[PDB]
């Protein structure tokens, strides 16, 4: 479903990504790891469509259409889904009113339609749960007032209610423990129909352990100077 | 200027008789005059686009179909005024409403201003009649009062004037809420005045809201005056939006002790607007606490412009009063220019007041961006979040929404 | 000075010292400036070391020695026609300060004009210029502290700073005059302070305790030109009796990621009236701009006055500005608390005031800080009351 | 010896005590009670100087000189010490440069001389510890923050410092549970030399119990019409009069 080639990026005037190529297909799931400044969260944010991210060459394309011309919200009518590092509060609007209508717009987006509350927040209840998550979250603002950990597990929660086809963690399982990623694990897993796809991009990789990748790429430079299973050991 | 001299000759027009007391205020407009740009209270607020155009004092009538297509949807007592003029056949029976109505010219009993301006003067001089509206003695109306304003211009490169005014006593024990709502018939621009003055007796309640509606091609210049007894609450909630230029003042006196006041305000500018929004207080006894907070969105070359002053007078003891104003700025080219002031003569007091101008968080919009929604919605729901402390005191629902409906025509969306 | 100022005034200050003619111009333009000019009334009521390239001295002995360089700075940041009484002051003016700091040059030690003045008061008028070069760091403390006459007299101080790039200017101010019992009160502080920021990086900071004027007038200001740039101001102003205030600063940000403080103490006593008045303005190519104003006023009694006029213009978008203000007093069981713990009640209440100014003293030079308390100390108990 | 002779004071022209006479001597320690408004506050108050209080025909003594002449700051050099029902927070006033003022104050009165650092800084660390007050208690500004129990506290550190000959607590048990007691307790008992006397105006009685009254007395309407040692705070409620 989706595939990267020889990826040119730079912010900055940075030096970022200087030729990257991945190609994933419906199903799997693929770690990404390196040390920082290897660009990986760049990755994130090419993807993500981030705006001072300047491409200098080669194509995204996803599902046979050109990406990196899609604004954020339409990369996300596409499928693609990220769990931010830093998942943001956003005062003034709960959680209910923004999920609702980021659902809504995907729907719209995808030619289908559309959630009856009485289905949504059966789906929310479903997640809440999943997720181990406070139970008047609906009616919350967004992330206000919340540890890393539960904002890292609402973000996956999240991705659990919106279906995306594409999903990337973006260094998302820094600051957890054990099990609060035993937790995101759980949620990410229980989204693997066979068809969706995951990119991990690793803050550190024991959360490989809970989520075991079908394949692992090694970042230098910016470049995949490595590639393998789910088995690969480190100096 | 010669607008001076246009609103003078509306004033001696034909077949018009004219209390006293709107000469006397005719004479001090003409004393004092136009003010420039370099006047203190008007180097933000243009005044070029007004005062050189031909005015008409023009008349019009309606129909109730456009009234109604105009009008809030409210259960409420509901008088309509058109062009400066009561219409009895567009209005609702007062009696046994709770409001005592009368409608005439004679302007003996009304309290002078609190602070006078040259627009106060123009809107007392012109107004045509005097709306007397009384709340007698511990009364606490079922239905609020609605004040409806239908404006209208005429073809041509004359702008229509009208202007409005209103008195509303609330007697001893007396609670009452009135709602001040302006509209234009049609995208002719004219020229609106209004001056509402509330009289509030010991122990009496009052909620006022103004929603200043009209076409963005108008200008809309009003002078309110609160007076205050003692043990005296007033609560009022101006939503300006709509007018090409509009310049609001609420000047209040607290006379007596231990009164409760709070007044907030919310402007919009657009697309080259101008909102002017002013208040004056004076703590002229102690033991009364105020509170004001003050919201302005500017979008698209907009200008916000916030005014407001607390004067804490001599001896008034345990004062309370803060005033906020946050101004938010989405356009490159939109400004804002805001004076909180105080002038504080009595040392035991608390008084303080807080200005912020602010940027619309990027990283948020991002976030809210990614998991699908369009960025103009992703706006609204922050913008809204903005705004939302203020429509969140309007109480009733159904005009909360529709309060919340005239804020979205002015976003980037509708 | 006096008597009277004509042309001809001009013409004999300048050519009592040699003056090139460049100076008697800008003199002579001064002059005829502010013969155009009305008279504002919108306040209230009216160490031997071998540089190390470092030029310390008098404005005169900067005319002699240093002719281009004061030539090209001068009526730069200040001009002459400024307003009334710089005009006034450009014209006229003999005594001040010169000041400059050669590119990557940390000045050693502090430059200090302040002097305890037992004699009588000197003189009307004065111009400071202070230039930092490239990669420079000045600290200038500036004042004096001395009896008054029963004349009013008018002070007009003209100081122009100039900061250039990766530059640093530390400017101090403390000045206290006394005079028992009320006489003039006073004196007239008109004074025009302005600073340029030229100057990516450059950084400028204004400190201020002022003292025992009849009327004080003045509204030290940064011009945040340079990428980067960042003003500073902070200002403690005392009043008491009949004496009357309107003090302030002004920041006007036009480089990009330009940030501005300040921060005010107002103290208000007797029968005076005391206010801030500032102005905060964004241009719209200061792009991320930010400023945090914050002015309290403390009352001491139910006779006096504070007022607090600030001015907030943002024609910028990225911008971020936060102003407070807030109102504090002496109160009786304060005073009385401080009282029975044995405390007159003098002490009690310079203390509490000091506590007060606490956030600006701080940023005083050490020396002047305790110079400027007990300067403070005193003033207050000779007037309240 | 504080000798309170035949006292009338009026408070807002309301006469409150009405010819109260008590007589305190070196070493101890004396408890007023009585129900509010029977004239506690308004007795200490007079003590301290408060001066919205106007003794009306009446008399106070201490030590040969008489009181009520004598302005507030001059009691305080006398060595009277009142521990406030409500102390006062002074903003940007630490505690080191206040207690240290007060105390200079109080020394240059009296005759005495300016402490030397070592020993000052000594006395606070030991009473700051004695009193379970924050460590930082000398740098953070006098009250501003605290809880009123650690205001109490406050001022019963104030008091095991500044010297005082006569400590009065006006009502400054209020609010205070078990534990902050038992520290206002100790800090006061650590104060008795044998020459200190101590008035303690009482909201409630347990406080009697962590610091032992010599002598009880009860005001009602003004005077003093009921003494005897501790056993009378018992023996009341067996007599059916209380307070």
């Amino acid at each position: 479903m989706l595939s990267i080639k020889d990826l040119h990026v730079s912010v900055e005037d940075k030096a970022i990504l200087r030729g990257l190529s991945l190609d994933v297909h419906p199903g799997e799931v693929h770690a990404i790891m390196g040390p920082n400044g290897s660009g990986k969260s760049t990755l994130s944010a090419t993807l993500a469509g981030r705006e001072d991210y300047e491409v200098t060459g080669g194509t995204v394309e996803f599902k046979g259409k050109d990406l990196l011309a899609l604004s954020p919200e339409d990369r996300a009518g596409e499928g693609i889904f990220m769990a931010f590092q830093y998942p943001v509060e956003i005062p003034g609007v709960s959680n209910q009113f923004f999920l609702q209508t980021a659902l809504n717009a995907v729907r719209s987006y995808r030619g289908q339609e559309t959630l009856d509350r009485f289905d949504f927040q059966d789906l929310m209840e479903e997640k809440i749960a999943l997720l181990k998550m406070p139970e008047d979250l609906l009616t919350r603002s967004v992330n206000v007032g919340f540890s890393g950990g539960e904002k890292k597990r609402n973000d996956i929660l999240q991705m659990a209610v919106l279906e995306p086809e594409l999903c990337i963690l973006d260094e998302s399982d820094s600051g957890l423990d054990i099990d609060a990623l035993k937790v995101v694990a759980d949620g990410v897993n229980s989204l693997r129909d066979g068809k969706r796809s995951f990119i991990i991009v690793t803050h550190y990789q024991r959360i490989l352990d809970y989520i075991k990748p079908d394949y692992v790429h090694v970042l230098y430079q910016g470049r995949i100077v490595k590639s393998g299973d789910f088995t690969l050991v480190k100096q | 200027s010669n607008a001076l001299q246009q609103w003078h000759h509306l004033f001696e027009a034909e077949g018009t008789k004219r209390s006293p007391q709107a000469q006397q205020h005719l004479q001090q407009l003409l004393r004092t005059g136009l003010p420039t740009r370099k006047h203190e209270n008007w180097k933000y607020t243009p005044l070029e686009g007004l005062i050189n155009s031909q005015f008409v004092s023009i008349a019009g009538e309606i129909s109730p179909q456009q009234r109604d297509a105009l009008a809030l949807t409210l259960d409420s007592v509901r008088l309509v005024f058109v062009d400066g003029r009561y219409v009895p056949a567009l209005s609702d029976a007062t009696e046994g409403s709770g409001y005592e109505v009368s409608i005439n010219d004679d302007r003996q009993g009304l309290p002078d201003a609190i602070q006078a301006e040259v627009f106060l003067h123009l809107t007392e001089s012109l107004a045509q009649s005097v709306t007397h509206i009384a709340v007698k003695r511990g009364q606490r109306p079922a239905k609020p009062l609605l004040l409806m304003h239908i404006t209208q211009g005429v073809a041509g490169e004359e702008v229509n004037t009208a202007h409005y005014r209103h008195h509303l006593d609330l007697a001893e024990g007396a609670e009452a809420t009135v709602i001040e709502h302006f509209v234009s018939l049609n995208d002719a621009r004219h020229f609106t005045g209004a001056r509402f003055t509330i009289n509030v007796a010991a122990n009496a309640h009052l909620q006022h809201i103004k929603l200043a509606f009209e076409n963005p091609l108008s200008h809309h210049f009003a002078h309110n005056d609160l007076l205050l007894a003692e043990d005296a609450t007033a609560f009022s909630h101006s939503f300006l939006l709509g007018g090409a230029v509009l310049r609001h003042n609420t000047s209040t006196q607290l006379n007596g002790e231990n009164s409760t006041l709070r007044i907030n305000s919310l402007a919009m500018p657009v697309k080259n607007e101008v909102c002017d929004t002013r208040t004056w207080l004076e703590h002229n006894k102690g033991f009364c606490n105020s509170r004001q907070l003050h919201k302005t969105i500017v979008s698209d070359k907009g200008r916000a412009v916030f005014n407001g002053l607390i004067n804490v007078a001599q001896h008034a003891i345990k004062t309370d009063g803060q005033m906020t104003n946050n101004n938010l700025l989405m356009g490159k080219l939109a400004e804002v220019d805001t004076k909180p002031q105080l002038e504080i003569y009595a040392d035991d007091v608390k008084c303080s007041h807080g200005a912020t101008v602010g940027r619309i968080d990027d990283e948020q919009i991002f976030y809210l961006r990614s998991r699908g929604i369009n960025q103009q919605d992703a706006q609204q729901m922050i913008i809204y979040a903005f705004a939302a402390e203020l429509t969140e005191a309007l109480r009733d629902e159904g005009l909360k929404q529709q309060v919340l409906a005239r804020i979205g025509q002015r976003l980037p969306g509708g | 000075l006096a008597k009277g100022i004509n042309e001809e005034v001009v013409r004999a200050i300048s050519a009592k010292r040699n003056e090139p003619e460049w100076m008697l111009e800008f003199r002579l333009n001064a002059y005829r400036a502010w013969l155009e000019m009305e008279e504002p009334h919108w306040l209230k009521a009216h160490e031997k070391l071998a540089e190390q390239g470092i030029i310390f001295c008098s404005f005169g002995e900067a005319i002699h020695d240093h002719p281009e360089l004061v030539r090209k700075y001068l009526g730069t940041v200040v001009p002459g026609n400024d307003n009334f009484f710089a005009a006034l002051n450009a014209a006229v003016a003999s005594d001040g300060t010169f000041i400059y700091v050669p590119k990557g040059v940390r000045c050693p030690m502090e430059l200090s004009t302040y002097f305890r003045i037992n004699a009588e008061k000197t003189g009307q008028f004065e111009r400071t210029i202070l230039v930092a070069d490239e990669d420079s760091y000045v600290s200038y403390i500036e004042g004096c502290s001395a009896p008054v006459r029963d004349s009013y007299q008018l002070h007009a101080a003209v100081v122009e700073v100039i900061i250039h790039k990766n530059a640093e200017v530390k400017y101090s101010t403390v000045q206290n005059w006394f005079p028992g019992d009320n006489n003039t009160g006073g004196i007239l502080n008109f004074v025009t302070k302005r600073a340029l920021c030229e100057g990516e990086n450059s950084k400028m900071s204004w400190t201020q305790s002022e003292t025992g004027s009849a009327i004080t007038w003045k509204y030290p200001s940064c011009i945040l030109r340079g990428d980067n740039s960042i003003g500073e101001f902070y200002s403690v102003a005392l009043t008491s009796g009949h004496q009357q205030a309107d003090t302030g600063t002004k920041m006007i940000h036009i480089g990009k990621n330009t940030k501005s403080t300040i921060i005010s103490k107002g103290i208000s006593a007797g029968h005076s009236q005391n206010s801030y008045r500032g102005l905060v303005k964004i241009m719209p190519t200061a792009t991320n701009a930010r400023n945090f104003t914050q002015c309290d006023s403390m009352l001491i009694g139910a006779n006096c006055g504070a007022h607090t006029f600030p001015y907030v213009e943002c024609r910028n978008n990225s911008a971020q500005l936060e102003h407070e203000a807030t109102t504090s007093r002496i109160g009786e069981d304060q005073l009385f608390y401080c009282l029975q713990r044995g405390i007159s009640e003098e002490d009690a209440i310079s203390m509490i005031v000091n506590g007060f100014c606490k956030d600006v003293f701080s940023e005083l030079p050490l020396e002047f800080a305790v110079e400027a308390q007990k300067l403070l100390a005193i003033s207050l108990e000779h007037s309240v009351g």
